[PDB]
C-alpha cells in the first residue's frame, strides 16, 4: 500500500507502468503529522498498491461501494490491558474492525490463534514467513 | 543489504472480517477463484517483481589498487636512483 | 596429466592456431622466412628458446607481442585449474556418528551392524525413533565380537558400532 | 547441471584499471632507459625487450651496454616475477567457485511455449487424472495437449524415466517433489525455483458441510503454530539428506566455450594488423 | 603460499537461522531487532 | 613445473594441530624446577588436587 499526498488540486496524479497501464488509485485519508506527539489531524491523500488492485478486483465481482479510512494509530496491535483495570483489549489495527468504524480490513495482516479465535478471517492470499535481514559484503585483504 | 537464513514458523496473510457478516463467504470464495486464474501471481510480478538488484553469492574479492602500490613504488625508486647512478657513472669512468 | 585439466580438442586447435600465426608472419614479408617464422611461433609458446628469428618491420611487431600475451595466458590458465582441480580432490563419508542422517534411513548399498544379543541391541529396541535402523541392523549380525573385526577388515563391512575401550586397543594396534 | 560459470573469467583478476599504468609505466620506462644510454638501441627496440621480459621471457631480443640499463631492466624482472605470479595465483583463486545454475524460470517461459517449433521435440511427464492436469486444462490449453503429448507413468516411474534416458521434464505437486527430491541418491535432482510457485492453495482437513465442528478444529490447528511442533515434525519426517549448500563443480575441460575471449582479442588483434599493413603500404606510396 | 592466502580468507559472520549459536548465546555487538508489539513479538511471548 | 608449483600449493591448505603431552606424568611436569622457565602451575587449593 503506497502513500502519496495529494496534488494540490485534490484529484490524484496520473502515473504509468512498464506496460504503460495507469495505476489504480484512490482518495485515502490518514492522519497528518505521522508523529504521535503532535496534534493528527485529517488530511486527503492518495493510497495506491497491490491490496488495492485486489479490492477494485474484488469490486468488479461483488458489486459494492468503499471508502478507504486509513489507521488513527499507526499500529498492528495485540492484546494488552485496558490500563484502568485487569481487562485486556485490543489496541491498534484490529481494534478499530471491532468497534463499529470498519468491516474489512485489507492490510498486511496475518494469521494467529488469538486474531482468528476473535474474528473469522478467509483463505489466505500469500503464504510469507518469517526471516532475518543483515547488510552486503566489501572487497577484502592479502593488503601489500 | 540482502535477507539470509530460513524460513522458521511460517502463517500466511489474509483479508480480515467481522464475525457474522454476509460478505465472509463470498469474500473467501472469490479470493479462491482469483487464487486460481494467475491473478496473484500476475500482481506479485507486475509490483513485487521488479527486483533489480541480485545477490551473486560468488566472486571473491579481485585486486584493485590496494595490492600493487608497493611493485610500483619500488619501480619509481628504481628509477629515481638510476638518475643519479647514471652520473656517479660517468664521473667514475671520466676519473679512470 | 595430459588433456584432462583441457578439453580434449583444444589442443589441435591451438596447434592450428600457432601454425596459422607462423604461416601469416611468413608470409608478410612483403612491406617497403617461412621456416625462421615456424621456429619462433613454435618456440615462444613453448618457451624454450632457438635461433635468433627476429620479425620484420612493424606488423610482425604487433603480431608477435599479441602472439606472446596468448602464450603467457594459456601456459597460465593451465596451472590455476589443475591446482584447483587437486585442491578439491579427497573425497569420503567421514561419518559424525548418529548425527548424520545418511545412517538413519540407509540404503541396502550401505551396510553396518554389531554383536547380537548384547546391551546396544537393548538399547536400540529402547528408542521408538530408530526401528528401522534396529531391522536393517538385525537383517545381518554376528553373534561374535572378535570376528566382526575381521570382517570389517575384509571390507564386507565398513561401519562395525561398538563400546568405546575394545574400539580404541583395536584400532591403536591394527593400523588399517 | 554440473556446469561452471566461466565465460570470460580470463580477464577477472586485476582489476581493468592497473593495465594502463602498465602500459605507461613501461613506455616511461623505455623512454627513460634510452635517454640514458643515449649518454644500435633505437626508442622501439626497448618495448620489445620489456614487453618479452613481462610475458614469461622466449623471443630473442638485443640487450643494452650501459650499466644503469642493467639495473634498470634486472629492477623491471623483479616486477614482472611478482606481477606473473600474483596473476596467477588470483586466477587459480577464482576458477575455485563454481556452484550451479538455473536452466529454466517459471511457466512464463517461450521455452514452455515451444512444443514443436523448438529443439528436438520436448515433453513434461505429468500424472494422469490428476488436479493439476484439470488446473492446466483451465489455464493455457496449448501445454494441455498440443505440448502435452508425452503422458508420464506413475510418480516412481516418472522419475526413474527422467533419470533415464528420456529426461523430459516433469510437473507435479510441490511438497511431494521437495520431498522426493530431498532424500535421493546422489545430487542430480533439484527444483528450480524451490519458492516461486504458480498455483499456491496449500493441503488442508476437510469437513461435512456446516457441521459446526469447524471453530474447534481450526483453533486447535492454529495453535500447534503458535509453539511450533509442526517444524518438529516436518524436520523428522520431511527433510531428506540432500540440500546442504554446495561446494563446486571444476569443469575439467573448459571447452572452448567458457575460454572464447582470448580468440576475440586475437582477431581484434590481426584485424589490426592488417589495417596497420594497409595503412603503411598507402602512406609509402606518396 | 599466495595461493593459499587467496582461497581460504572468507569471513563467515552469518546467522544460518534460529539455531545460529551467535543468536542463542546474547551479545552486545549483534543485536537484533523487531517491531512494536506485533504478530511476531506474539510468538516469541508464547514460547518461554 | 606448472603441476609441481601447483600440487604444492595444495599441500599448503591443510594444517594439522597444536596439540601436547598427555597425562599427568611427565619430565616437563614432573619436577617444576626441572625445566627450562619456572613453572608456576595451575593448581587451586582446597579442592581435588589438593587432596
Amino acid at each position: 500500500v503506497y502513500v502519496k499526498p495529494t496534488l494540490s488540486d485534490g484529484t490524484c496524479k496520473e502515473e504509468f507502468t512498464v506496460n504503460g497501464d495507469p495505476v489504480k488509485k484512490v482518495i485515502c485519508t490518514g492522519p497528518n503529522d505521522t508523529s504521535p506527539g503532535s496534534p493528527r489531524h485529517t488530511v486527503p491523500q492518495c493510497c495506491y498498491g497491490f491490496c488495492i488492485d485486489l479490492l477494485i478486483k474484488l469490486a468488479r465481482t461483488m458489486n459494492f461501494t468503499y471508502e478507504v479510512h486509513l489507521v488513527a494509530d499507526g499500529k498492528f496491535g495485540t492484546q494488552e490491558r485496558v490500563n484502568n483495570s485487569n481487562k485486556k483489549e485490543w489496541n491498534g489495527m484490529m481494534g478499530e474492525l471491532l468497534s463499529g468504524q470498519a468491516d474489512m480490513i485489507v492490510a498486511p495482516l496475518t494469521i494467529n490463534n488469538e486474531r482468528a479465535q476473535y474474528i473469522e478471517f478467509s483463505k489466505p492470499f500469500k503464504y510469507q514467513g518469517l526471516t532475518i535481514l543483515v547488510k552486503k559484503e566489501i572487497p577484502r585483504s592479502t593488503l601489500d | 543489504l540482502v535477507t539470509t537464513g530460513e524460513l522458521f514458523f511460517r502463517s500466511g496473510f489474509g483479508i480480515g472480517m467481522r464475525k457474522d457478516s454476509p460478505w465472509k463467504q463470498n469474500v473467501s470464495l472469490s479470493i479462491l477463484k482469483s487464487h486460481e486464474n494467475g491473478f496473484m501471481e500476475d500482481l506479485d510480478k507486475t509490483w513485487v517483481r521488479y527486483q533489480e538488484c541480485d545477490s551473486r553469492s560468488n566472486a571473491p574479492a579481485t585486486l584493485t589498487f590496494e595490492n600493487m602500490a608497493g611493485v610500483f613504488m619500488i619501480v619509481a625508486g628504481g628509477i629515481v636512483a638510476g638518475i643519479f647512478l647514471i652520473f656517479i657513472e660517468i664521473a667514475y669512468k671520466s676519473r679512470a | 596429466s595430459f588433456m584432462n585439466p583441457f578439453q580434449s580438442t583444444l589442443w589441435l586447435l591451438v596447434g592450428l592456431s600457432v601454425h596459422v600465426v607462423a604461416v601469416m608472419l611468413y608470409l608478410l614479408d612483403r612491406f617497403s622466412t617461412l621456416s625462421s617464422a615456424m621456429w619462433f611461433s613454435w618456440g615462444v609458446l613453448l618457451n624454450s628458446g632457438i635461433g635468433e628469428g627476429a620479425p620484420r618491420s612493424f606488423s610482425a611487431r604487433i603480431l608477435g607481442m599479441v602472439w606472446a600475451g596468448f602464450a603467457m595466458i594459456i601456459v597460465a590458465s593451465y596451472t590455476a585449474n589443475l591446482a584447483a582441480f587437486l585442491v578439491l580432490d579427497r573425497p569420503e563419508e567421514r561419518i559424525t556418528g548418529i548425527n548424520d542422517p545418511r545412517l538413519r534411513n540407509p540404503s541396502d548399498k550401505f551396510i553396518y551392524a554389531t554383536v547380537k544379543q548384547s546391551s546396544v541391541d537393548i538399547y536400540f529396541r529402547r528408542q521408538v525413533e530408530l526401528s528401522t535402523m534396529y531391522r536393517h541392523m538385525e537383517k545381518h549380525n554376528y553373534e561374535s565380537a572378535a570376528e566382526a573385526i575381521q570382517a570389517v577388515r575384509d571390507n564386507k563391512l565398513h561401519a562395525f558400532i561398538w563400546d568405546s575401550a575394545v574400539l580404541e586397543f583395536e584400532a591403536s594396534q591394527k593400523c588399517d | 547441471s554440473n556446469g561452471t560459470v566461466s565465460p570470460s573469467a580470463f580477464l577477472e583478476p586485476f582489476s581493468a584499471d592497473v593495465w594502463v599504468m602498465m602500459f605507461v609505466m613501461l613506455l616511461i620506462v623505455s623512454a627513460v632507459a634510452v635517454f640514458v644510454f643515449e649518454y644500435s638501441f633505437t626508442i622501439g627496440k626497448a618495448i620489445w625487450l620489456l614487453w618479452g621480459l613481462v610475458f614469461n621471457n622466449s623471443v630473442p631480443v638485443q640487450n643494452p651496454k650501459g650499466t644503469t640499463s642493467k639495473i634498470m631492466v634486472s629492477v623491471w624482472a623483479f616486477f614482472a616475477v611478482i606481477f606473473l605470479a600474483s596473476y596467477t595465483a588470483n586466477l587459480a583463486a577464482f576458477m575455485i567457485q563454481e556452484e550451479y545454475v538455473d536452466q529454466v524460470s517459471g511457466l512464463s517461459d517461450k521455452k514452455f511455449q515451444r512444443p514443436n517449433d523448438f529443439s528436438p521435440p520436448f515433453r513434461f511427464g505429468t500424472v494422469p487424472n490428476g488436479s493439476t492436469e484439470r488446473n492446466i486444462r483451465n489455464n493455457y490449453a496449448e501445454m494441455h495437449a498440443y505440448m502435452g503429448k508425452f503422458n508420464q507413468r506413475g510418480v516412481d516411474d516418472a522419475l526413474l524415466s527422467l533419470k533415464t534416458g528420456k529426461l523430459d521434464a516433469f510437473i507435479y505437486d510441490a511438497a511431494v517433489l521437495n520431498y522426493m527430491a530431498g532424500r535421493d541418491e546422489g545430487c542430480k535432482l533439484v527444483t528450480i525455483g524451490s519458492g516461486k510457485v504458480f498455483a499456491s492453495t496449500g493441503y488442508g482437513i476437510a469437513i461435512q458441510k456446516d457441521s459446526g465442528w469447524k471453530r474447534q478444529v481450526d483453533l486447535a490447528i492454529l495453535q500447534l503454530f503458535g509453539d511450533g511442533e509442526m517444524e518438529e515434525l516436518e524436520a523428522l519426517w520431511l527433510t531428506g539428506i540432500c540440500h546442504n549448500e554446495k561446494n563446486e563443480v571444476m569443469s575439467s575441460q573448459l571447452d572452448i566455450d567458457n575460454m572464447a575471449g582470448v580468440f576475440y582479442m586475437l582477431g581484434a588483434a590481426m584485424a589490426l594488423s592488417l589495417i596497420t599493413f594497409i595503412s603503411e603500404h598507402l602512406f609509402y606510396w606518396q
